[PDB]
């Protein structure tokens, strides 16, 4: 319950928890608790404090991360309201790309995104070629500290 | 028997059709008769010579024939040149335009008229927004601006005989190499005098034939 | 039966081969013929005399080949200069050279098309990397700029007749004493409006003869 909200804070959706006086528990076992992806709290020296960042994570790279891409791929879902306001067609492969281009760049400004590459982390739904489909958003984004570009795809479509 | 995508052709016709919709009152007895004076397309030298031919009583039924043909007003294209502020076609390449409109009378009233209806909307310049769509893409964007350089005043008598008054026309539009017309017909529309968006009509329906 | 590597010659022939390749569209029933407008070197007024010969109507046979002589293209050096920014040639002079291209047509289509082709690489200037080659040495980078000065719009009547636009082009190159052709014959390749390095064919192969 509490690390959840610990989450609406730090980046987007560990630093010691607010209101404990005593944890159940405070170096294998924590190793173990570790690579098993479990969120554990330790003491050191009084004042309890989370072990690692959370998550019960499965294929994937180990790497935080996590909530960059979620959030991303959340919030280019929404923009699908766009699609119906309007028909498809090459210039809609821009304009949707560029509205989102303008929120991936806008991360990579803040700081979040790095080495973003506008051409081909973008996206086009056909193959390359003249001939082309509906939309799906479909983009190579890196967290900024991890070397490692993830392939996430997002689809409006028929 | 043309090619429908011509730049030039876009402008000429954008330009004559401007200019198409433009009516002189004619009190008569029986009531006020309002008439349409018509536009066509031709270097100057040529529309006064067909017109000399027009205006010539070779027979009975020509005298009253005669007087219907005018009024009317000729338009050309007489100067262009690059308009000075990767590859290039939308992007495209910024060229500047030069219009010769030669409006023709019999009537010093006919005249005013229509001129009234001209002049206003030049202040110098008139501004107009200019669609054009490539099949079914996203229409291009083309900023048109038309600026009113010059005006003349002549005659040409017999006896009544004819009043001539010219207006010269920059207007600042976008030139780029051919887009053939079987990779598609543009689409065009653009904003008249009142900002109202009339879609481009087929050269023609603007212009009367001088052939 | 002429100086081979004569500069002058060399920029006629790089002048004359890019606009070499500028084809008209023209629907026929069967379907859609492209024909390729063929350019002529001299001055305008000798060109003019010639076409007038060829243009008279004086058999049947005449008649039909009529429509085949236009459009064309004549293409002419009308001045030169120092162009003002141990020995010399290659270390070379930057000099300056005028070239008025003559578009002739029997339609304002056909200028349309051929126009459009020219006009939108101009803005208002067009860059060219010319290679000269001597014999087997290390090329020559010659860089050259042409840039269009002027445009001039006329007629020439007779009932239709004759549609005639002249662009006026400012080529910033280079001269050198000349080299002799016994010396070695030059290699010649240039960038074309599309940057492609196409390589400068011999004279007799751009121009048709007017003779």
């Amino acid at each position: 319950a509490d690390i959840a909200g610990l989450c609406a804070r730090t980046d987007n959706v560990r630093g010691q928890i607010l209101n404990v006086i005593k944890l159940a528990i405070e170096q294998a076992q924590r190793d173990r608790l570790y690579q098993e992806a479990i969120n554990p709290v330790t003491g050191t020296g009084g004042d309890g404090y989370v072990l690692y960042g959370d998550k019960t994570a499965t294929s994937v790279p180990s790497p935080n991360v996590r909530r960059l891409f979620n959030m991303l791929k959340t919030n280019i879902g929404r923009s699908s309201k766009y699609r119906l306001f309007e028909l498809n067609n090459a210039f809609t492969r821009s304009s949707f790309r560029t509205e989102t281009a303008q929120y991936l760049q806008g991360n990579k400004a803040l700081g979040g995104i790095y080495e973003y590459r506008v051409v081909c982390d973008t996206t086009n739904n056909t193959p390359s070629v003249i001939d082309r489909n509906e939309f799906v958003a479909t983009f190579y984004i890196q967290p900024a500290r991890s070397i490692n570009y993830i392939t996430l795809n997002f689809v409006a479509t028929a | 028997g043309y090619f429908y995508n011509s730049s030039f052709r876009r402008y000429a016709t954008l330009m004559g059709d401007l200019f198409s919709n433009i009516q002189i009152k004619r009190q008569l007895e029986s009531g006020d008769k309002f008439i349409r004076v018509p536009i066509t397309y031709a270097s100057k030298e040529h529309f006064m010579m067909k017109l000399n031919k027009w205006t010539s009583i070779n027979s009975q039924e020509d005298v009253a024939k005669v007087e219907t043909i005018l009024p009317r007003i000729n338009l050309h294209l007489v100067d262009f040149s690059y308009n000075a502020p990767v590859v290039s076609q939308y992007n495209p390449s910024p060229i500047k335009m030069i219009y010769e409109l030669s409006i023709f009378t019999r009537y010093e009233d006919d005249m005013f008229q229509i001129v009234e209806q001209i002049l206003p909307y030049f202040q110098p310049h008139f501004n107009t927004t200019m669609y054009e769509q490539f099949g079914n893409d996203i229409p291009f964007k083309r900023d048109i601006k038309i600026v009113l350089m010059s005006a003349a005043i002549d005659e040409a008598i017999d006896g009544r005989r004819r009043i001539e008054w010219s207006l010269t026309f920059e207007v600042n539009g976008w030139m780029y190499p051919p887009v053939d017309d079987a990779e598609g017909l543009i689409r065009t529309t653009y904003t008249d005098f009142h900002a109202n968006t009339r879609d481009l009509p087929d050269g023609e329906g603007v212009f009367e034939s001088v052939d």
